[PDB]
């Protein structure tokens, strides 16, 4: 759940960054 | 103590989970060689260390990264103590 918890939050910058 | 079966993916799990830092690090709002030095040495407690995670996510990596080097090493010295 590492990479998973890492690529959940991976778009979430995306979202600040597109944003 | 320890056999052979798990040491073959723990040695490979380091190497496998560094790369993501910076492959984390292309769409963050320090080359791959320089960023994989902080795993293996965390693991190691080493006295070795320069360079942390300058993305938010980055460290979230780095950080689960630092309760694996606890569990193994102290877990790995209470076998032996049998």
């Amino acid at each position: 759940a590492a990479m998973a918890l890492s690529l959940i939050t991976f778009i979430s910058e995306h979202l600040f960054y597109w944003q | 103590p320890f056999q052979s079966t798990l040491w073959l993916l723990v040695g490979l799990s380091v190497h496998v989970v560094a790369v993501m830092l910076y492959l984390l690090d292309r769409f963050s709002p320090l080359t791959l060689s320089s960023a994989m030095w902080f795993s293996w040495g965390v693991l190691l407690n080493s006295g070795i260390g320069e360079g942390a995670p300058r993305s938010f996510s980055a460290r979230i990596l780095g950080m689960v990264w630092a309760g694996f080097a606890m569990i193994i090493v102290a877990s790995y010295t209470a076998n032996l103590a049998a």
